[PDB]
Order: structure tokens, then C-alpha cells, then sequence
């Protein structure tokens, strides 16, 4: 193979996504199952080590041994009050090695232990992989994003993730400045300019408000949420639905872990169809003791179901601008990222938050923070 | 809708239904050779320390074809039929209960063995 260009890679608490810019513009590169973002998935098996969609397709069968959320490990302490908060949450063991956590797992028949960037190595591989896959050529540099609030230990954790990966990690730049990157906010004529970006992916929620004066980006603040996401609102309307089959048929689904799968499945897709359709259909036959279930839920049911969590975003926008000592009339531009951003009640309320001030969107929420990364990879 | 009347749109959602049809053939077949190898362990002569590995890695064989199984039911709740296919319809659902015949076996062989 020969000499490959560089790679904007967003490294993400669930999944992560690899972008380069060649021929003028911006391609998000696909993975081997053709999937433009790549979960953040780590899976030690009996005889192999499993990384990415074929991770997260085997989480069900072996939980214990499926690591993903290393990025809310990476450079911390294990008294951190956040490593405490989640660890409760997940299936794999989480180890006190001198003050630092390690994810503790059974590998090829041996109980072992890694550091949260030898995980994020592993991911970043595999995120090189896809690249270099796709270009057919080596892939060395990178330009690797991690959120406005990390300290310098989250930050180094992220470039040594990056040289455990055998990657030459050009710069380390925040998630929000990628994202303003992507939008060309630093080319705008004019005087210093308020951005807010909303991130509403992966299952975390962080709101930055940037200041750009003569190319220069500034961190005014941030706030959000670190557990809030499409998760909770698909957990809405499985609820929705579970109450639904007890009124008509007077039989609880609940304590039966596949047909609340099943339920759980079809909910994020119409979730999805909600997005661009105002009413979604479910067919599903022998849901639960022979019952065939065919319903169907609007998009202001799905809304009034998950009011509290969507009118919920905009307290961190007001805690946000309180702290950045800035009005709402004083913010330039609004930018959308990640996936969650993609429903029409969400964009409606921020939207009419900032008095019908038009949102930047044209991007896939998804891919804007490894579009952004790509851009300053080719600057680079 | 009318009788006899069939139309070139059902045809689409009866090649889908086929195709997982083959599909559940063919982890039909896996759990037949997991049943094979499990009578195996049991008629064999490995020793109780060498057995209970034996039938681990058989739990994590069993665990792939229930994960396998619980995909094709996903796959199968993708789809929307018009009243009006009823031949579809009625493919749609003895698929169903025939991966859920399959589930019940599965999980006879899950409980039964490491643990
Ligand atoms: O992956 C993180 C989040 C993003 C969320 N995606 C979406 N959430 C809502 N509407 C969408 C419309 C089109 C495409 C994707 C959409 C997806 O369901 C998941 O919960």
C-alpha cells in the first residue's frame, strides 16, 4: 500500500465515526458492513477479540465481556464521582488499579485487565482500519476530537489512545470546534461570533457556547446532561405501548425480556419514521402468549410521551448562556450534532427558544464532528 | 380486499418471507448439531472437571443460535402487510410460531446445562 492522506476521526462514547477530504469534499467513510458510523465496542471472547458491529452483535450473548463507554473512563481516577455513578449501570467489571480504573474480563479462558485508552486503541484500530480499507492505502495521521469540558489527563488519555493505535495524532481539537468547522463559522465576515452547539448523541447531551474573533475559538461554557438520549426516548414508548397491551388484552409483557426486546426494536424504528412522518405502523405476530400486536403511534403522542426530556434540553441551554454572561439575542449561529437532534419537536423548541433563528443542519448531525476533524486534517 | 386477487407487490414480501425461511433452515440445522454434540458429551467419556468446559462452550454455541433466532423475529417485525395479502399474512405467522417452536428448544438445552 502506498501513502494515504490524513483522517478526521470522532472518538464517541458509543459509537465513532472517520471522515476524510479528498477531491474537494468531505466523504464519511463506510465500515466493512457498509455502516457510516462504527460502535465504540470491545467484545473478549473464548478464542478471539471482536471490535466494532461485530461487538455490539454479540452483546446480548456475552455481556460481561463487551466493554463500550470507555470514553467516560478515559482519564479519570477511579474515585472520579462519574466512574462510581456509571459503574453501577454496566455489565463488566470495573477494577481499582492503583487509583486508576481498568475494565476487568475474561479472555481465551484468562481473567484480564485493561486501561480505558488501551480500550479507545483498540477502537481507534479499528477506526484506522475502515479508512485505509476504504482508500487502499496506509493511514497515519489523524486528527482526533474530544469534548470542550475534558481536563488535561482526559486529553492526554486521548492522544496515547491514539499512539497505542500506532496513529500519528496530528491535534487533539474540541468536539464543538469541529462541529463549527464543518459549518465554515471561522470564515464569517465580520466581528467576534456567539455560537451554541447542541449535541444530542450517543446517549450523552452537551451544550457549548464557542466565541470565534480572528479565527480564534474560545470555550465561553458548557452544561447538559451525561445520561440523556434516543435510549430514554425509546424507553417512553415502550412504556406506551406495554400500558396499551395490559388495556386490551389484560396480560403484562413486561417480566418476558424478548418480547420487550422485540417491542424495544420496532420502537427506535418508528421513532425514526417520526421523524419525517407524522404516524408509524407496528406489526408484531405472537408479541407475547400467542397475542399478534398491530398498532400504530402519532408523532404528537411520541412527543407528549417525552415532554419533560425534550423541554428538559433547554435548561442547559440557559445554564449555558448565564455562565458565558450572554443574552439569547447575542448567539449567531445555532449548530445541530448527533443523531437525537434529528427530531422535528426538538428543533421546534430551540428553534423557537432563539426567537425563529434558522439552525445549522444541512450535515448529518452523525457525521459533523468527524466532517469537521477531516476538513482540519486536510489544513494539516 | 377481493379473492383472487393477487398481485405483483405481495410477490416482493413473499421473496422477503422465503429468504428467512432459509435463513431459520439453515439455524435450525445449528441447533440439530448442537443436540449431537451434546448427546455426544453426555455418551463420551470426559471426566466432570473436562465435561463442564465441554458443555460452556456448548451454552455459548446455544447463546448464538438464540441471538440468531431473535434476529430473524426482528427482522420479520419490520414488515407491514396490507390486510389485503393474506398469503403473506399467513407466511408471516407460521414463521413466527415456527422460530418460536425453535426458541422453546433452545432454552430446554440453555437451562439444562452450565449452570
Ligand atoms: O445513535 C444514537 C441515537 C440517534 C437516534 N437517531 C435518530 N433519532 C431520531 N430520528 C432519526 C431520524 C433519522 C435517522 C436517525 C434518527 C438513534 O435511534 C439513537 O437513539
Amino acid at each position: 500500500m502506498s501513502k494515504g492522506p490524513a483522517v478526521g476521526i470522532d472518538l464517541g462514547t458509543t459509537y465513532s465515526c472517520v471522515g476524510v477530504f479528498q477531491h474537494g469534499k468531505v466523504e464519511i467513510i463506510a465500515n466493512d458492513q457498509g455502516n457510516r458510523t462504527t460502535p465504540s465496542y470491545v467484545a473478549f471472547t473464548d478464542t478471539e477479540r471482536l471490535i466494532g458491529d461485530a461487538a455490539k452483535n454479540q452483546v446480548a450473548m456475552n455481556p460481561t465481556n463487551t466493554v463500550f463507554d470507555a470514553k467516560r473512563l478515559i482519564g479519570r481516577r477511579f474515585d472520579d464521582a462519574v466512574v462510581q455513578s456509571d459503574m453501577k449501570h454496566w455489565p463488566f467489571m470495573v477494577v481499582n488499579d492503583a487509583g486508576r480504573p481498568k475494565v476487568q474480563v475474561e479472555y481465551k479462558g484468562e481473567t484480564k485487565s485493561f486501561y480505558p485508552e488501551e480500550v479507545s486503541s483498540m477502537v481507534l484500530t479499528k477506526m484506522k482500519e475502515i479508512a485505509e480499507a476504504y482508500l487502499g492505502k496506509t493511514v497515519t495521521n489523524a486528527v482526533v476530537t474530544v469534548p470542550a469540558y475534558f481536563n488535561d489527563s482526559q486529553r492526554q488519555a486521548t492522544k496515547d489512545a491514539g499512539t497505542i493505535a500506532g496513529l500519528n495524532v496530528l491535534r487533539i481539537i474540541n468536539e464543538p470546534t469541529a462541529a463549527a468547522i464543518a459549518y465554515g463559522l471561522d470564515k464569517k465576515v465580520g466581528a467576534e461570533r456567539n455560537v451554541l452547539i447542541f449535541d444530542l448523541g450517543g446517549g450523552t447531551f452537551d451544550v457549548s457556547i464557542l466565541t470565534i474573533e480572528d479565527g480564534i475559538f474560545e470555550v465561553k461554557s458548557t452544561a447538559g446532561d451525561t445520561h440523556l438520549g434516543g435510549e430514554d426516548f425509546d424507553n417512553r414508548m415502550v412504556n406506551h405501548f406495554i400500558a396499551e397491551f395490559k388495556r386490551k388484552h389484560k396480560k403484562d409483557i413486561s417480566e418476558n425480556k424478548r418480547a420487550v426486546r422485540r417491542l424495544r426494536t420496532a420502537c427506535e424504528r418508528a421513532k425514526r419514521t417520526l421523524s419525517s412522518s407524522t404516524q408509524a405502523s407496528i406489526e408484531i405476530d405472537s408479541l407475547y402468549e400467542g397475542i399478534d400486536f398491530y398498532t400504530s403511534i402519532t408523532r404528537a403522542r411520541f412527543e407528549e410521551l417525552n415532554a419533560d426530556l425534550f423541554r428538559g434540553t433547554l435548561d442547559p441551554v440557559e445554564k449555558a448562556l448565564r455562565d458565558a454572561k450572554l443574552d439569547k439575542s447575542q448567539i449567531h449561529d445555532i449548530v445541530l450534532v448527533g443523531g437525537s437532534t434529528r427530531i422535528p419537536k426538538i428543533q421546534k423548541l430551540l428553534q423557537d427558544f432563539f426567537n425563529g433563528k434558522e439552525l445549522n443542519k444541512s450535515i448529518n448531525p452523525d457525521e459533523a464532528v468527524a466532517y469537521g476533524a477531516a476538513v482540519q486534517a486536510a489544513i494539516l | 380486499g377481493p379473492l383472487g386477487s393477487n398481485s405483483p407487490q405481495e410477490e416482493v414480501e413473499l421473496k422477503k418471507l422465503k429468504h428467512l425461511e432459509k435463513s431459520v433452515e439453515k439455524i435450525a440445522d445449528q441447533l440439530e448439531e448442537l443436540n449431537k454434540e451434546l448427546t455426544g458429551i453426555q455418551q463420551g467419556f470426559l471426566p466432570k472437571d473436562l465435561q463442564a468446559e465441554a458443555l460452556c462452550k456448548l451454552d455459548r454455541r446455544v447463546k448464538a443460535t438464540i441471538e440468531q433466532f431473535m434476529k430473524i423475529l426482528e427482522e420479520i417485525d419490520t414488515l407491514i402487510l396490507p390486510e389485503n395479502f393474506k398469503d403473506s399474512r399467513l407466511k408471516r405467522k407460521g414463521l413466527v410460531k415456527k422460530v418460536q417452536a425453535f426458541l422453546a428448544e433452545c432454552d430446554t438445552v440453555e437451562q439444562n446445562i452450565c449452570q
